[PDB]
RNA sequence: AGACGGACCAGAGCGAAAGCAUUUGCCAAGAAUGUUUUCAUUAAUCAAGAACGAAAGUCGGAGGUUCGAAGACGAUCAGAUACCGUCGUAGUUCCGACCAUAAACGAUGCCGACCGGCGAUGCGGCGGCGUUAUUCCCAUGACCCGCCGGGCAGCUUCCGGGAAACCAAAGUCUUUGGGUUCCGGGGGGAGUAUGGUUGCAAAGCUGAAACUUAAAGGAAUUGACGGAAGGGCACCACCAGG
């Protein structure tokens, strides 16, 4: 069992907020992955990519810890991803998901052509950079599936993303770069303006605010 | 030197809207651009300009409501013919729904959709969205 | 890698500057290197003064001082232990000791 | 050949004095009894050792605070020295000195009230570069 | 967003700034809303109803969350000319 | 940077055309110096006498004998 | 926010201002405190005008009191000056101070010993007080100073120009934002004058 | 060292040049 | 008698760059500022071609203090046809013609716009309390306080970029197009061989191929090392001594 440190972990132990989508409207940074496994228990599925073992000289000899890569996702638009070393590989996996599931964002979703049935796709074409690596995500019609490299096609499905097309650019070959940018590409989907919106805000009631009652020790 | 007036401009806009600006000043003021922003204004990407006027090229200011993202130029003036429409549009803008190219062409300054509708070609200025 | 901005030379914007030579290495190096010192020192050096001035024929007699320009070479200086080295940020300053 | 006290020595004589200021004095001897008779140390030279800096530490504590010793002595001492107020100083003298860019400010702002103003000078300011 | 049949997706939308009409992300932690209180008009004393204040990362980082605020008030019947 | 006119085509045509002989492959393949250097008449296979039987040592990690011929 | 109401500069506090120093600035000014100037004199000290830095400590009030819970706001005052104010400022509303030493990490750090999610941060100095301008960056805070004309004006929110060196005027911009919280929601008149002294929040140089 | 590499490789062009004026 | 022009000499000025320092006089050019003068698109960049171009060097005269490639000696060294010391030729100096190279570096093409602040410095113009000025009050600098232009630079930042170091430009670049010029395409062979061209010679410009090879390289990190520097330490180190 698990006893909340804070205000938020508070109200998620109660049946206060409902959801994660208001966590999200405010921006509201979360520290206790045992809220992401309440609202997210059993949809969500991990995998493994690389275990890369990284190496120290000292006095005596080499000094060796390995680092790890995971990633999560529910297959209806969350995804994460998580790094972490140390030096038995098992405690290095363990802590990784740790810190997927608290890194894990929304993905947003659309349509290529007409607007038939639910999202299948992108809505515009985006990109993203870490360190000598670019990646590009287009949209594509229902049906082609995904086309790229293992890695991100890995990725994508735990968007829930059906169908695209990419590209890429400069040395794809270390995967740490590789797998962040198409993380920041599809992270960077809930900033771009369309004409979608333009509508004003309709400004709601901050949870903290709102439930204040309840968090002074009654 | 200045061997385009448009150019200019449009990255003037860009600059000052990538930055957070309310209003700005482009100097030059000359014709191709008052069409140009008009029918920005039109579909709605920015607000209203007041030209200034003197007994030169003139002055010009706009007020923005940075809405909008890029804005852009392509030069040279290349030379479509109605059938291309396709492979310019899908290479340059994002997506298939929103996005416009502004041609000039025989009936005057247009997007790439009235063309269409009017089944005519022309020659490319510039893109926004 | 630059080490430094100025290339360890404060000349920006001529194109050319004269030589001088290093006091001790006999060097040709140019002006705008070449660290610079100046003295002010006396003649006799804090242990002589009571002597001479109590076996002079004026009165109390100020003592002139004696002035010297000196050039040394960036290689003769660390020798000579005026300069030393430094890490990395505080090679930013421009600023002599007290 | 040196002598320094170590963490646990210093941490305990601190303790010691935050409950027990009262039962203790300037004597080492008593000092020594006390500290016996409230703690159960393992060993007797340990035992030496935290009194001969407790007593080394009351001395100071006669007079000038510490940083790690709250005592309540001094704490309301300070307390009194904090709740102290004067009985005048904000009406300073029913004349208040005043410039003349001040007065046209106050001019402005709607103020013909008790000042004065007396003052002309040249300009020195900033120091030598 | 809409389908053929006026329906809703995206699961939210976005919060915007007030200040440059541009968005806030699920990790721009430096994001704040901001209430202020509303008087009687005859003796101080707030009544129940506040207003609503987005700022986004980017204004706040330049320095000038201070002007924005003060313009977005200075519109609002709310704080007046200061001339 | 780059030309970039209306007509400018005979300068980057031209441009592209001396700057490819700077490339290995083209320049091996559209020069006869390796074509007319090459045993093989720009060929496959090609049948020929024996005349020794030699052994060819090795580089240095390794160390053998390859059993190779003179023909 | 003055508006236009009952609320506005009567006759007494503009002999308190004036008393104090609380209308000079120093010399050197920033591009974003050139708009609460009114000219410069001979020598180089800047004159604030009182009608801007009066129509903004009632916007700082205002926001205040849309909280409820006093004690999620905070208050800090690093330098020795302002540390008696903001003990009383804390007592007469109801706030949680800090005063002195700003560990790192206490608004992130869950487990660390001293931390705190507040709602509100108020400050006497922003070149002091720099490490929780930053650490309210982490985290959404809207953000409070006391700011001089010459103060690199950075991750904050609301801005009064005041004189933050002078002890006379420091403890008294406190005595006037403390006085409005309460007469914006209290039992204080707004008519006849509060009790307390503008002098408890000086700051006494042990002298006697 | 590159000065020295370029300044043997002259000594021998002279060589080459003396040798061939023979004929 | 012949060279050289100290301290003042500055992250100061000028020039297309190379580069420019005693006084005075003469000769002809130039930037910036100021302008309610004038002509009216006359312009930007540029294959071929043309001027200038440190030091060394070559050619013919005059001159030859100082320094000093070669060269000879004395020392150190296992050896030194080097580092050190003493002598000392070409040259270093001026007049007139050749050559056309350099870490000739801001290792960063030219033109034009846009993009954040701060305090200074140098030129010109505009203003203002006051002090001196001088000889009775003015126009000269000098400061004091600001402004404006176009300059050599500087400090600071989540502007933004970038492999990073770092940079108000190396920015406005997968949201890719302002105008135009020259040039690069794994490492060596090789700026080699040959052909043509200039030059008095030295050399310069243009410029290969067979063959060989799986790595060469850039920025930053942790150790180790150091006849590199700053603090300490030990009789399995030293001093003084048994
Ligand atoms: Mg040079
Ligand atoms: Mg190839
Ligand atoms: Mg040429
Ligand atoms: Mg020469
Ligand atoms: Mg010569
Ligand atoms: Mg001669
Ligand atoms: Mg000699
Ligand atoms: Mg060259
Ligand atoms: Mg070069
Ligand atoms: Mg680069
Ligand atoms: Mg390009
Ligand atoms: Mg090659
Ligand atoms: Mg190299």
């Amino acid at each position: 069992e698990w006893l909340p440190v804070t205000k938020l972990g508070r109200l998620v132990k109660d049946v206060k907020i409902k959801s994660l989508e208001e966590i999200y409207l405010f921006s509201l940074p979360i520290k206790e992955s045992e809220i992401i496994d309440f609202f997210l228990g059993a949809a969500l599925k991990d995998e493994v990519l690389k275990i890369m073992p990284v190496q120290k000289q000292t006095r005596a000899a080499q000094r060796t810890r390995f680092k790890a890569f995971v990633a999560i996702g529910d297959y209806n638009g969350h995804v994460g991803l998580g790094v972490k070393c140390s030096k038995e590989v098992a405690t290095a996996i363990r802590g990784a998901i740790i810190l997927a599931k608290l890194s894990i964002v929304p993905v947003r979703r659309g349509y290529w052509g007409n607007k038939i049935g639910k999202p299948h796709t992108v809505p515009c074409k985006v990109t993203g950079r870490c360190g000598s690596v670019l990646v590009r995500l287009i949209p594509a019609p229902r049906g082609t599936g995904i086309v790229s490299a293992p890695v991100p096609k890995k990725l994508l499905l735990m968007a829930g993303i059906d169908d695209c097309y990419t590209s890429a650019w400069g040395c794809t070959a270390t995967l740490g770069n590789f797998a962040k940018a198409t993380f920041d590409a599809i992270s960077k989907t809930y900033s771009y303006l369309t004409p979608d919106l333009w509508k004003e805000t309709v400004f709601t009631k901050s949870p903290y605010q709102e439930f204040t009652d309840h968090l002074v020790k009654t | 030197v200045r061997m385009n007036v448009l150019a200019d401009a449009l990255k003037s806009i860009n600059n000052a809207e990538k930055r957070g600006k309310r209003q700005v000043l482009i100097r030059p003021c000359s014709k191709v651009i008052v069409r140009f922003l008009t029918v920005m204004m039109k579909h709605g990407y920015i607000g209203e300009f007041e030209i200034i006027d003197d007994h030169r090229a003139g002055k010009i200011v706009v007020n923005l409501t940075g809405r909008l993202n890029k804005c852009g130029v392509i030069s040279p003036r290349f030379d479509v013919q109605l059938k291309d429409l396709e492979k310019w549009q899908n290479n340059l803008l994002p997506s298939r729904q929103f996005g416009f190219i502004v041609l000039t062409t025989s009936a005057g300054i247009m997007d790439h959709e009235e063309a269409r509708r009017k089944h005519t070609g022309g020659k490319i200025l510039g893109f926004f969205f | 890698t630059k080490k430094r901005r100025n290339n360890g030379r404060a000349k920006k914007g001529r194109g050319h500057v004269q030589p001088i030579r290093c006091t001790n290495c006999a060097r040709c190096v140019p002006k705008d290197k070449a660290i610079k010192k100046f003295v002010i020192r006396n003649i006799v050096e804090a242990a002589a003064v009571r002597d001479i001035s109590e076996a002079s024929v004026f009165d109390a007699y100020v003592l002139p001082k004696l002035y010297v320009k000196l050039h040394y070479c960036v290689s003769c200086a660390i020798h000579s232990k005026v300069v030393r080295n430094r890490s990395r940020e505080a090679r930013k300053d421009r600023t002599p000791p007290p | 050949m040196g002598r320094v006290r170590t963490k646990t020595v210093k941490k305990a004589a601190r303790v010691i004095i935050e409950k027990y200021y009262t039962r203790l004095g300037n004597d080492f001897h008593t000092n020594k009894r006390v500290c016996e008779e409230i703690a159960i140390i393992p060993s007797k030279k340990l035992r030496n050792k935290i009194a001969g800096y407790v007593t080394h530490l009351m001395k100071r504590i006669q007079r000038g605070p510490v940083r790690g010793i709250s005592i309540k002595l001094q704490e309301e001492e300070r307390e009194r020295r904090d709740n102290y107020v004067p009985e005048v100083s904000a009406l300073d003298q029913e004349i208040i000195e005043v410039d003349p860019d001040t007065k046209e400010m106050l001019k402005l702002l709607d103020f013909g009230s008790l000042s004065n103003l007396q003052v002309t000078q040249p300009t020195v300011g900033m120091n030598f570069k | 967003m809409q389908n053929d049949a006026g329906e809703f997706v995206d699961l939210y939308v976005p919060r915007k700034c007030s200040a440059s009409n541009r968005i806030i992300g699920a990790k721009d932690h430096a994001s704040i809303p901001m209430n202020v209180a509303e008087v009687d008009k005859v003796t101080g004393r707030f009544n129940g109803q506040f207003k609503t204040y987005a700022i986004c990362g980017a204004i706040r980082r330049m320095g000038e969350s201070d002007d924005s605020i003060l313009r977005l008030a200075k519109a609002h019947g709310i704080v007046s000319q200061n001339f | 940077g780059k030309c970039r006119g209306l007509r400018t085509a005979r300068k980057l045509r031209s441009h592209r055309r001396d700057q490819k002989w700077h490339d290995k492959q083209y320049k091996k393949a559209h020069l006869g110096t390796a074509l007319k250097a090459n045993p093989f008449g720009g060929a496959s296979h090609a049948k020929g006498i024996v005349l020794e039987k030699v052994g060819v040592e090795a580089k240095q990690p390794n160390s053998a004998i390859r059993k190779c011929v003179r023909v | 926010s003055g508006a236009l109401d009952v609320l506005q500069m009567k006759e007494e506090d503009v002999l308190k201002f004036l008393a104090a120093g609380t209308h000079l600035g120093g010399t050197n000014l920033d591009f974003q405190m050139e708009q609460y100037i009114y000219k410069r004199k001979s020598d180089g000290i800047y004159i604030i005008n009182l009608k801007r830095t009066w129509e903004k400590l009632l916007l700082a009030a205002r926001a205040i009191v849309a909280i409820e819970n006093p004690a999620d706001v905070s208050v800090i005052s690093s330098r020795n000056t302002g540390q008696r104010a903001v003990l009383k400022f804390a007592a007469a509303t109801g706030a949680t101070p800090i005063a002195g030493r700003f560990t790192p990490g206490t608004f992130t750090n869950q487990i660390q010993a001293a931390f705190r999610e507040p709602r509100l941060l108020v400050v006497t100095d922003p070149r002091a007080d720099h490490q929780p301008l930053t650490e309210a960056s982490y985290v959404n805070l809207p953000t409070i100073a006391l700011c001089n004309t010459d103060s690199p004006l950075r991750y904050v929110d609301i801005a009064i120009p005041c004189n933050n060196k002078g002890a006379h005027s420091v403890g008294l911009m406190w005595w006037m934002l403390a006085r409005e919280v309460l007469r914006m929601r209290g039992t204080i008149s707004r008519e006849h004058p509060w009790e307390v002294m503008p002098d408890l929040y000086f700051y006494r140089d042990p002298e006697e | 060292r590159a000065k020295w590499r370029k300044k043997r490789m002259r000594r021998l062009k002279r060589k080459r040049r003396k040798m061939r004026q023979r004929s």
